[PDB]
């Protein structure tokens, strides 16, 4: 794959099958000991010898993880000691150089290292680049906590219009027993409005106690104990409060919300022991600390010109993290709620924010399955706490920049109050020095966290890349998809501390400054073959929620784009800036139907273009977390009533959530490849069928990237001044 | 009159179960750990010591230390009285697997029955020294 | 007879004046060695006066607008009346348009003159009932106290409003019914709270305040379901508890929701408040309560920043016209001597025992709920008490539980005694019971009238007008009759009260010879340098004796004894009628023997027979003692004889008295010894008599 | 600060 293409030529050149990671210029005994590329993996898979060559390619250094990914299998070793370096402490992983039989040489700082007296080269901790350890005492700071759940709901007015808490104490109800922990679990439970709900949990009293704090600007803890319960021992106690609780506030005339202060009373309550915090909010927060002034939303007509409007949610989010308290930010509000400064709480507490706009329970069906699905993960996955993470790389390589939900202490130590396994992290590094007397670079993360049984863990991936010192070498290794969610982390952060027109023109000059570069070491548009892509994804970055220019956008809509560019891992991140468009009206047996006896259909991806539909089939978009089922005007019949049930274009439901399953092959054939799609990822997205010519569902229209508007360039046109620029 | 429980296993310091809450912790935690290192087969089994303003408890049974530290006001024959039910408690159903664990803290979940027994002893309704000889 | 005078007279008017024949001359209106002053009690019951169902008839002439009474002189064919205040003549309204002489109004025959009036308006009020409970108590005392605030709920009318605080380190208002959660709202027992701010903060009928019969049965079980204040107490201290922010709630509560209308805050505390204002004690056990010899030595820091707390709040629910009752039931001090003032300044009740499980407490409590013979409460809220005297007789002041409403008119004095500068006062609670004390001063048969409008328990708003009249000495005789009208037992409870005001507010124990011995020389007969002349008339004989157990009386002895005790004793004397204030002063002693039936003997050690039984009744104690040779089926009714007639007045008395049941050799023994015997009286007469023929 |  050594070619140079021609970009104005080809305008076909996304692949049918799915993209896969390149693999790093190693020799075939250190390739196969590699990390999984989905744990770990770098921009550039052959790592610039020095600074002046990576300056040269205009191309970011950097690397994506997901550290607390769930796994098909984990190796655990329960060896009586851990075996780290003696200078730069890196644990000893399979790319270090034994010697002496029993000296090994640390691949980072390059130290010689006794052996310990526990063949060593067959020592699990050299066979696998991911390992878990148990971490013995010198590893906790306090006894392991235990696992504690506090749940923050607001209460208006407005809050119970949407009727958001009828849906999230039945979840709650549903997997009360699949919440993580032992018996040392303790969960919790406050509502607020004007005023500071605690509710006291004893088996002596025939119902709850809700212990009103009306003191806004001082408040407190109301009662010492039964507030924090032990869930197993209070489960028929926590149960009947879950079925009273969304039917106190129905007269409520409550208006105002006051979260500053309900959440200071949240983190007073979680203060001693810490755990995660689950905050529901419905509105902009308008009563005492942390009051946030109202904002005129933008229009398409409005120039670029975000940033939080206060500190206090900063602040607040730094004194959870001291005390292992996580904080997750569930918005379900129908206006303006300033996200820019309500998503501190969550950023700086290795938190998540969960964005559902116009909820309501019987007027927003498709907000109301989305936060039913997302709350069965939420509640059910693993969890870490009390988490800290170090990431190490060898000598003459430097971190100079965290991307995700953390705090960055000294030394360069991220802090996670809460550590979950759907949360990706993204860092960029520079050449300190000279990589001359190395062939081989290594990076390695170290995850310490206290697991929901109260067992102190240590999660460990280790990386090795190649060096390569000419400028055609760095291009050869560019992982496109990996330099896509680097910019996009740098571009997030170009916008709060610039403005989004640097984040907008720094990403087109990425595209400019590597081509012009590359173009300055060899007529059209001549790219190598592993950025081919480049321009097509980075238009797919100026094009979506998070830098898109010329839309109807409002505000809380683009910062939550915005908090999962920061949040997610890369392949979701990819998924949802340019989904996978299949046409599905006619598949057939060229699948994997290697899987037993099912047969999944695999349909070719096409481009995202709206040359590529057709009003005689039916295409299904995978956003990643959605998958939108267009169906055209004069869709043929079988489809209509094999698949969908139906005997006319007409009679299709207004909102369609999903498909029926028919005793058709047509419907057996696109329930495996939705199946298919659905078993490849965590949160379980959504099929709406609804995307119509007249369901105003032109989401599935904003997709389509490649196609021009009247407030951005197709992708022809982007090619175009692309091209301008570079022979300029 | 506010509390600090510790249960470790003598030979190595290994800890077993404990259990903290503040509303420092610090520096009497790691005292703790000072004595679970020195304390060995020829320690007394039964002690008091008095670290400043607040003062430790222990008794050894069978190799497993529990260790208490309270404010010096505390009633000392309530401290012994109530190291001897969690070790009755703990030796109980946890005695025999005692000399076989090597994770630290390997019964966390008697947690439980600490704080239970705890607050049995700081509501109203043998050695001494000062903890500055053995560190 | 002036025995059946003064008899008669308080049966009709519950009145007792120190003189009956008052001064007619400004020449000696200053010859008064005691005041003339009345014990007035405005809702003395007595067998069935008529409801009278008018409009009082109000004397039409401004300032004076007083009502018609039987001292009027009228004209029935001229159809005018002439008010004996003012001489002002009116005109009968168009109701009385058909009067006669053989029918006339109830208010002119002189048997009705005191007489109460029913005011019919509009939408009579409900009764407001707010129970402020303290959480921080053992189990028993606790438990016990739950039974007896169910039991009291089940007395209320069912139209009555009610809430419930109760308070330990915080202090919760309980809001009732509310779906099936049961909320309240949490404070800090640190920091006080006004009125507007409790206002906002918590957001006829209320949410905090509901009527009976929609609540009981969810008061009920959660009166049943208090447990104790939740937080610890560590070694050597006492609990956290915050009684004066509590109190400062229940009182600013009211005052935002129903102010200006009858409402009973009670409040029951089983120990002292020890955090926030209002605090009486520290929180380690060592440094124990205050006490008398604590007090004067100035090793009690927290007595007069925690009075004034608690005269603040008496001060606004007195303005407000609610009432605060104190029921204190604990082993230790519980700081009444910090607020005092706020039963005292309303008519709230103050209950003092060692715990609240006992028959002591029980049965007092209840007894504040006893009905008349219609099932009404024998209480009464927001009583206005007006004063309508003719020109020549100015009022210097009243002594007992009332608030001034700082009304100025030609009836008020200059120099004001206790509460004075006023013809008007406020009440905010009374009982058939309740006796004030009003001081007068002169500038025939003079006029006094007595208003006083109220709250019925019904809700019915009513007009108790009480008219007395005495005759003015007749200038031909006069010392001779003024000492003829003299009611010693009236005069020494009057002369009490102002004994007890300026030693409750301060030597006072040098005033009160100076007016004994100035009466001896007034009104007894001697010859001059001749102690053994000396001698008084049977209007002032039992006199001294009455001032020789006032002196020694625990009211003026603080010492041995608390001074919540003090400050006990001295409630229950400022608000008690005549004949049971009599027994506070000197304890009437009853013996029982084979030889005769029960008989009265004298309070000295010389009743003390080894083979008699003796019952001495103290207003705050009944003790039966056993003589020696008692000690050790008629000598069953030896026995049984005092235990039978201390039963029956241990149930008429509201604040239960303590039984006791001694010997010779008893531990209690020792309560008859002291009241018993500046030593003795004989010693004291003889000193008295020495000075009283002695300088003027 | 932490050793991991
Ligand atoms: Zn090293
Ligand atoms: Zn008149």
């Amino acid at each position: 794959g050594l070619r140079v293409v021609n970009l104005l030529q080809e305008r076909n050149m996304l692949p049918s099958t799915p993209l896969k990671p390149p693999v790093p210029n190693l020799h075939e005994d250190i390739q196969k000991l590699n990390c999984n590329p989905e744990l770990f993996r770098c921009t550039l898979t052959s790592i610039p010898q020095t600074q002046a060559l990576l300056n040269k390619a205009k191309l970011p250094l950097g690397l994506l993880l997901h550290p607390f990914k769930d796994l098909v299998q984990l190796p655990v070793v329960t060896s009586s000691t851990i075996v780290r370096c003696r200078s730069c402490r890196t644990y000893i992983n399979p790319f270090v150089s034994f010697l002496d039989q029993r000296r090994w040489k640390c691949n980072l700082c390059y130290r010689v290292n006794d052996v310990p007296e526990e063949e060593p080269h067959r020592r699990p901790e050299v066979q696998n680049a991911t390992i878990e350890f148990m971490a013995p005492s010198e590893y906790m700071l306090r006894p392991p906590q235990p696992p504690v759940y506090l749940f923050v709901f607001d209460v208006s007015h407005n809050a119970v219009e949407t009727g958001y808490l009828n849906s999230v104490c039945q979840s709650l109800l549903d997997n009360l027993d699949l919440l993580p922990g032992n018996t040392r679990t303790k969960i919790g439970f406050i509502t607020f409005d004007s005023t500071i709900h605690f509710y006291g949990l004893q088996e002596s009293l025939s119902q709850p106690q809700m212990l009103i704090v009306s003191d806004i600007e001082d408040v407190f803890i109301p009662m010492p104990e039964n507030l924090l319960v032990n869930l197993n021992e209070s489960k028929e106690l926590v149960q009947d409060l879950l079925k009273t609780l969304p039917q106190m506030f129905t007269k409520t005339l409550e208006t105002q919300s006051a979260l500053g202060p309900a959440l200071q009373a949240a983190f007073k309550l979680m203060s001693p022991t810490g755990g995660r915090m689950s905050v529901f909010q419905t509105q902009l927060p308008t009563l005492g600390v942390g009051a946030l002034k109202p904002r005129e939303e933008p229009n398409h007509r409005s120039s670029a010109k975000m940033t939080p409007s206060t500190d206090f949610y900063k602040k607040l989010a730094l004194d959870c993290s001291g005390q292992q308290v996580a904080v997750d930010l569930f918005l379900l509000s129908g206006q303006y709620s300033d996200l820019a400064s309500l998503g501190c709480i969550s950023r700086y507490s290795a938190g998540s924010v969960y964005y559902y706009p116009s909820y309501h329970h019987q007027h927003n069906p498709v907000q109301v399955q989305k936060l039913q699905k997302e709350l069965q993960r939420y509640l059910t996955r693993k969890i870490g706490f009390e988490a800290v993470m170090r990431i190490r790389c060898t000598k003459g390589l430097s971190i100079h920049t965290f991307h995700g939900n953390f705090f960055v202490r000294s030394t360069d130590l991220l802090s996670l109050p809460n550590v979950n396994p759907d949360a990706g992290y993204a860092v960029q590094m520079s050449v300190e020095e000279s990589l001359t007397d190395t062939q081989l670079v290594s990076f390695q993360s170290a995850l310490l966290y206290t697991s929901s049984k109260g067992e102190r863990r240590i999660r460990v991936h280790t990386l090795c890349l190649p060096v390569v010192s000419t400028l055609n070498d760095v291009f050869l290794g560019a992982d496109v998809q990996a330099i896509s969610g680097l910019l996009a982390n740098m571009a997030v952060d170009r916008s709060m501390t610039a403005s989004l027109s640097d984040a907008r023109d720094a990403l087109v000059n990425a595209v400019i400054d590597s081509l012009s570069a590359y173009r300055s070491s060899v007529p059209g548009l001549m790219v190598p073959f592993s950025l081919r892509l480049f321009p097509l994804f980075v238009l797919a970055l100026l094009k979506q929620k998070s830098f898109q220019t010329g839309t109807n956008a409002r505000l809380d809509e683009r910062i939550f784009a915005m908090c999962q560019v920061k949040n997610q891992p890369l392949v979701y991140l990819m998924l949802t800036t340019h989904p996978s468009l299949y046409r599905v009206d006619n598949l057939s047996d060229e699948g994997a139907l290697n899987i037993s006896d099912r047969t999944i259909p695999q349909p070719p991806i096409l481009q995202l273009s709206v040359e590529k539909l057709s009003r005689d089939g039916a295409f299904l978009m995978d956003a990643g977390s959605v998958l939108m089922l267009w169906v055209g005007k004069n869709c043929t019949q079988n489809f209509l009533s094999q698949v969908l049930g139906v005997q006319n274009y007409a009679s299709i439901p207004q909102p369609m959530t999903d498909l029926p399953e028919l005793d058709t092959p047509e419907s057996a054939r696109i329930i495996a490849f939705i199946s298919w799609l659905r078993e490849q990822r965590p949160f379980f997205p959504i099929l709406y069928v609804i995307a119509d010519e007249s369901p105003m569902k032109a989401n599935f229209l904003q997709n389509m990237i490649e196609d021009r508007t009247e407030s951005a360039l197709s992708y022809y046109e982007f090619l175009l001044h692309i091209q301008q620029q570079v022979n300029k | 009159m506010v509390l600090l429980t510790m249960i470790a296993r003598v030979a190595d310091g290994l800890p077993l179960a404990a259990s903290m809450q503040e509303d420092d912790l610090q520096q009497y935690q790691s005292q703790a750990k000072q004595l679970f290192r020195k304390l060995n087969e020829q320690s007394p089994t039964r002690c008091t010591l008095e670290a400043g303003a607040m003062t430790f408890h222990y008794i050894i049974e069978q190799g497993v230390c529990y260790l208490v530290l309270c404010e010096a006001a505390f009633p000392k024959k309530l401290a012994f009285a109530y190291l001897e039910d969690l070790h009755s408690e703990f030796d109980e159903q946890h005695g025999k697997k005692v000399p076989t664990v090597s994770r630290p803290y390997s019964f966390i979940e008697f947690d439980t029955f600490i704080q239970k027994t705890k607050k049995l002893y700081i509501d109203s309704r043998i050695m001494v020294a000062n903890i500055e000889e053995v560190l | 007879t002036y025995l059946e005078f003064i008899q008669q007279n308080e049966e009709r008017d519950g009145v007792r004046f120190s003189w009956n024949v008052w001064p007619s001359s400004r020449l000696e209106a200053t010859r008064m060695v005691v005041p003339v002053a009345a014990l007035f009690t405005p809702l003395k019951e007595r067998p069935d006066l008529p409801p009278i169902q008018y409009e009082p008839v109000l004397c039409s002439r401004t300032t004076c607008r007083a009502v018609l009474n039987p001292l009027c002189q009228v004209d029935y064919r001229a159809k005018l009346w002439a008010c004996n205040f003012c001489y002002q003549r009116n005109q009968f309204p168009p109701s009385y348009a058909g009067i006669s002489e053989l029918n006339q109004p109830a208010e002119l025959l002189p048997q009705f003159s005191s007489i109460e009036y029913v005011v019919l308006r509009g939408p009579q009020m409900p009764l407001i009932f707010l129970y402020v409970v303290d959480t921080c108590m053992e189990d028993e005392d606790l438990q016990a106290l739950k039974e007896s605030m169910q039991m009291s709920l089940s007395l209320l009318p069912p139209t009555a409003l009610v809430g419930l605080i109760t308070f330990g380190r915080m202090v919760q208002v309980h809001e009732l019914g509310c779906e099936g959660i049961s909320k309240s709202y949490v404070f800090r027992g640190t920091k006080d709270l006004s009125a507007k701010q409790l206002q906002e903060m918590l957001g006829p009928s209320n949410r905090f305040l509901q009527p009976v019969q929609k609540i009981d049965m969810n008061l009920t079980d959660l009166l049943g379901e208090l447990q104790r204040d939740p937080w610890p107490v560590p070694q050597g201290k006492r609990p956290l508890r915050s009684s004066g922010v509590a109190l400062s709630i229940a009182v600013g509560l009211l005052e935002c929701t129903f102010p200006n209308t009858g409402a009973r805050i009670m409040m029951f505390i089983g120990g002292p408040a020890t955090q926030g204002p209002g605090m009486v004690v520290g929180d380690e056990l060592k440094t124990p309560i205050r006490s008398w010899h604590d007090i004067d030595k100035d090793n009690a820091k927290y007595v007069k920043k925690g009075t004034k707390h608690f005269e603040a709040l008496a001060n606004r629910a007195a303005t407000t016209g609610h009432v605060i009752d104190i029921y204190a039931c604990a082993l230790d001090q519980t700081g009444l001597l910090e607020m005092k003032c706020c039963p005292n300044l309303t008519g709230g009740y103050m209950v003092m025992g060692d715990s609240f499980n006992t028959s002591l407490f029980k049965q007092t409590f209840q007894r504040v709920f006893t009905k008349d013979m219609h099932g009404q409460f024998k209480m009464g809220f927001g009583g206005t008490l007006e004063i309508k005297t003719s020109r020549e007789i100015k009022i210097s002041g009243a002594i007992g539980p009332c608030v001034s409403l700082n009304s100025k008119g030609p009836c008020v004095s200059e120099n004001e005694i206790g509460t004075g500068g006023t013809c008007q006062w406020k009440i905010c609670g009374l009982s058939p019971t309740t006796t004030l004390a009003i001081y007068f001063e002169v500038v025939g048969r003079g006029a006094i009238q007595f208003v006083t409008q109220y709250q019925h328990s019904s809700g019915q708003r009513r007009i108790r007008v009480t008219t007395i009249a005495r005759n003015w000495a007749d200038a031909q005789t006069q010392i001779q009759n003024i000492a003829a009208s003299f009611d010693q037992e009236a005069a020494a409870i009057l002369m009490a009260r102002l004994a007890i005001y300026r030693a409750e507010t301060e030597d006072v124990l040098r005033w009160l010879d100076r007016q004994l011995i100035r009466l001896c020389q007034k009104f007894g007969e001697y010859h001059k340098d001749d102690p053994s002349s000396f001698r008084f008339s049977e209007t002032f004989s039992l006199y001294p004796q009455f001032m020789f157990h006032l002196r020694r009386s625990s009211f003026l002895q603080v010492f041995n004894n608390s001074p919540d005790e003090s400050s006990y004793y001295r409630h229950h004397f400022m608000r008690q009628d005549l004949t049971q204030s009599l027994i506070m002063i000197q304890p009437i002693l009853y013996a029982y023997s084979f030889s005769g039936p029960p008989e009265p003997v004298l309070l000295d050690s010389s009743s003390i027979l080894a083979d008699r039984i003796l019952l001495m009744d103290t207003f705050f104690q009944i003790l039966i003692y056993h003589g020696e040779t008692i000690a050790q089926e008629n000598f069953r009714h030896l026995l049984q004889a005092p235990v039978d007639d201390a039963q029956e007045i241990l149930h008429s008395r509201f604040p239960m008295p303590r039984y006791i049941d001694t010997e010779h050799g008893g531990s209690q023994a020792r309560f008859l010894l002291s009241k018993v015997n500046d030593v003795s009286l004989q010693v004291f007469m003889d000193h008295l008599k020495k000075l009283a023929v002695s300088s003027a | 600060t932490s050793i991991i």
